[PDB]
Formats: C-alpha cells, sequence, structure tokens
C-alpha cells in the first residue's frame, strides 16, 4: 500500500484562512514531485502545481501562483497547500499526487498515484434545513413527489411513509441555486388507482440544521 | 532523481 | 499551450473508441492519460504516448501521430464509460533568466458513453408551483425527466413562448432502479411572474428529439 491521505473535507467562510494537507507512505517522500489539481464540481483537471519534497523547489501555474502556498514538513511525509485568505472561485475538491519517474533507455515521468481528494466549498452561506413543499400528483402511473428547498450544506436525506415506502422513488441530486443554497426534489411513481387511497409522506432530514419535517403529499380534489 | 523529462531530448535537473 | 479534446464520443459494447488530444507542442511532449469515475480519484492509464504502468490491460493502447495524441479503447464494456484526460508538459527559460519553468497541462476531458441499451425517449413531468410555496412568497417550477436512455438531455424553459434561461437550474443525469436515466430541472420565479404568464414550458431534447409540457396557473 503505497499511498496518499488528504485531510478531511471543510466548509470555509470567504475571507477565512485555510490548510489541507496531504500524507505520504509507502515510498521514499522525499525523493519525489507532489502536484497538486484542483477540480470544480462537474468540471475538468487544472493543474495547480508541483514541488519537490527534498528541496522544496516548487513549480506553479500561472492562475494560482501568488494565492496559494505549497509546503512539505519532511520529519512527518507530509505535503500542504495554503491560502492566507479564502475566495468562493476557490471551491473545489484538491488532490495531491505522486510524480513518479520511470526509467529506461528514455526516461520519462507520470502521475500514477492519488490521495482521495479534499473537499473545499467556500461560501458565505448560513447552515439551515429546508423549506419542502408538496409536488401534487401529475400526469398511468402518476407522479408525485416533494420539493426541498433551500438548504444548506449538502446533503439531506428523504425517506417515504417513514421508509415503509420504497418502490418508484427516485431522489435526485441536488441544484446549488444563485443564493448559494440548495434543493432537490424526491418523486415516486404510482398507479392512479392507489392515488386518492393510498397515503403519501415524505420525511426529510438535514442533520446540520437538525431539522426534520414530514409532508403529506396529495392531489386535488 | 529530482529527473523530470518533458518529452524527447529534454530534461530538468 | 492548452490540450484540446472532443468533450464526447459513444460506442457501443465490443467496438472500439478513440480519444483524441490535439495540442501544440505535442510534437515534442510526451502524452499521458488518466481515467475517472464520477467521485472516485483520477488513475494513470498510460504515459510517454503509448506505455503502459502495470495493470492497465492491452486492450488499451495510446498513440501518437504530429500535433495529436490518441487514447484507443478496443472491446469497450460498460465499465470503461467516465472521464478522460489526456497530459503533457511545458518547459520554457523566463526572458530574463532563473531556470526553466515547468508547466502541467490537462485537456479538458472526455467522457466515454457505452450504448449497453436501446435509446428510450424521456416522460417530461413538469410541476407548477404548490399553494404552499406561492403562500411563502416564492415559485418554483419542476421537470422531472425520466426512463431515458442514454444519460444526456438538454432543457429549454418558455413563459409563454420566449426562452427563459434566468433561475434555471438543472442536475446532470443519474440512474433510476430500472437502469434507464432521470434528470431534473428548475425554474425559479416571483408569484407576481408566475401568476401573469398565460403559461410556462419546459422543453427537453433526447438525442434530437423533443418532448415537452405545459402549465399554467391556479
Amino acid at each position: 500500500e503505497v499511498q496518499l491521505v488528504e485531510s478531511g473535507g471543510e466548509v470555509k467562510q470567504p475571507g477565512q484562512s485555510l490548510k489541507i494537507s496531504c500524507k505520504s507512505s509507502g515510498y521514499n517522500f522525499l525523493d519525489s514531485w507532489i502536484g497538486w489539481v484542483r477540480q470544480i464540481p462537474g468540471k475538468g483537471l487544472e493543474w495547480i502545481g508541483i514541488i519537490y519534497p527534498d528541496d522544496s523547489d516548487a513549480h506553479y501555474s500561472p492562475s494560482f501562483e501568488g494565492q496559494v502556498t505549497m509546503s512539505v514538513d519532511k520529519s512527518i511525509s507530509t505535503a500542504y497547500l495554503q491560502w492566507t485568505t479564502l475566495q468562493a472561485s476557490d471551491t473545489g475538491k484538491y488532490f495531491c499526487t505522486r510524480l513518479y519517474l520511470f526509467e529506461g533507455a528514455q526516461s520519462s515521468n507520470a502521475f500514477d498515484l492519488w490521495g482521495q481528494g479534499t473537499m473545499i466549498l467556500v461560501s458565505s452561506g448560513t447552515t439551515k434545513g429546508p423549506s419542502v413543499f408538496p409536488l401534487a400528483p401529475s400526469s398511468g402511473t402518476a407522479a408525485l413527489g416533494c420539493l426541498v428547498k433551500d438548504y444548506f450544506p449538502e446533503p439531506v436525506t428523504v425517506s417515504w411513509n417513514s421508509g415503509a415506502l420504497t418502490s418508484g422513488v427516485h431522489t435526485f441530486p441536488a441544484v446549488l441555486q444563485s443564493s448559494g443554497l440548495y434543493s432537490l426534489s424526491s418523486v415516486v411513481t404510482v398507479p392512479s388507482s392507489s392515488l386518492g387511497t393510498q397515503t403519501y409522506i415524505c420525511n426529510v432530514n438535514h442533520k446540520p440544521s437538525n431539522t426534520k419535517v414530514d409532508k403529506k403529499v396529495e392531489p386535488k380534489s | 532523481r529530482k529527473r523530470i523529462r518533458v518529452g524527447p531530448g529534454q530534461t530538468v535537473y | 499551450y492548452l490540450l484540446t479534446q472532443p468533450p464526447s464520443v459513444s460506442v457501443s459494447p465490443g467496438q472500439t473508441a478513440s480519444i483524441s488530444c490535439s495540442g501544440d507542442k505535442l510534437d515534442d511532449k510526451y502524452v499521458s492519460w488518466y481515467y475517472q469515475r464520477p467521485g472516485q480519484s483520477p488513475v494513470l492509464l498510460m504515459y510517454q504516448d503509448f506505455k503502459r504502468p502495470s495493470g492497465i490491460p492491452e486492450r488499451l493502447s495510446g498513440s501518437k501521430s504530429g500535433k495529436t495524441a490518441t487514447l484507443t479503447i478496443s472491446g469497450t464494456q460498460s465499465l470503461d464509460e467516465g472521464d478522460y484526460y489526456c497530459q503533457a508538459w511545458d518547459a520554457s527559460t523566463g526572458v530574463s533568466g532563473g531556470g526553466t519553468k515547468l508547466t502541467v497541462l490537462f485537456g479538458e476531458g472526455t467522457r466515454l458513453t457505452v450504448l449497453a441499451q436501446p435509446k428510450a425517449a424521456p416522460s417530461v413531468t413538469l410541476f407548477p408551483p404548490s399553494s404552499e410555496e406561492l403562500q411563502a412568497n416564492k415559485a418554483t417550477l419542476v421537470c422531472l425527466i425520466s426512463d431515458f436512455y442514454p444519460g444526456a438531455v438538454t432543457v429549454a424553459w418558455k413563459a409563454d413562448s420566449s426562452p427563459v434561461k434566468a433561475g434555471v437550474e438543472t442536475t446532470t443525469p443519474s440512474k433510476q432502479s430500472n437502469n434507464k436515466y432521470a434528470a431534473s430541472s428548475y425554474l425559479s420565479l416571483t408569484p407576481e411572474q408566475w401568476k401573469s404568464h398565460k403559461s410556462y414550458s419546459c422543453q427537453v431534447t433526447h438525442e434530437g428529439s423533443t418532448v415537452e409540457k405545459t402549465v399554467a396557473p391556479t
């Protein structure tokens, strides 16, 4: 088990400072470059820089330079990335990675090891439970569900009939709204026969705000 | 060991 | 310099897929490729144009020609779906000295679809704002897109006839229990905008075909 272990994901306000780490084992730490890469959710891979653990020689990409500091502590096989002042545009999952020197009569290098990433979400948003609204039976087979509006931060969990009802349920992933708060929907597919006889309630839990809700979904009379 | 070899005939370090 | 990749490539299982990666200095720069499943860390697939690191199957092969490198996957199975990235370097000394400055570059990635089932056209259900949301002075249209394949759609919202891009949010499609995909799109409106249109529409496009629902105030 050669590997890289990074520190936990975190939520930060803008303006704050920050320091994530990346811990090394299974090979000789001082001897291989460490690179840093960022990935915004849903987006591609962005190079931050590389650092040589043995001598702290460092190469930075233009758009990161002077905004972020790489460093290493040799005594604890640990590499660091740090922000003196955080911006919202600093959001993403951060990867540390080992540039390996492969050898032959034509040597070269590739990133063969990757930490698991450190999720860094920068936001002014306050922590809070969602407002929940019924999505009344539509359209057989009819669809009904719950709109879970405006919580922070992720995630929230959604059940149906306290968890008695699991068949025909699809809870969507969440959207970040412009406001910086999330919302999603969970939907249930059913026959029209049951509609108006069977009972449908969504149970929503948002632990960070310790909010819990149950909402009766019903059709129009 | 610091060798980074970027392409044919190109070495740094 | 920058690396240009096709945003997406589609292949039938058992057939061969190529992922291209063009770039101006790539004709004197080794290219490596990385795989990444949604959620997981990238993994090295290939380095120095065509060499496979230990444990990568022969069925994968890299090549280069001129200013374009290529990754080729023969015998494509479903598990190959995901994002593929090429990468190379830059090395130049600054005009005023101070040694070689290195750059690590990545293509923007190619998402690979492997079509393991027949095209299914989406069902579209569009919900108007609930009385409850309206009594809290808000309005959100919800448009749910179900039972489609493959998992790619684009949504357009109309207000009456004209398109609205303001206040729209749309999830990436995810798998359903039945193994077809589903997505959702949201339009945020004032109770004033809602009450004041003849109607709103969510139009979904899947493989060139459209399906749309329309709703109106109660």
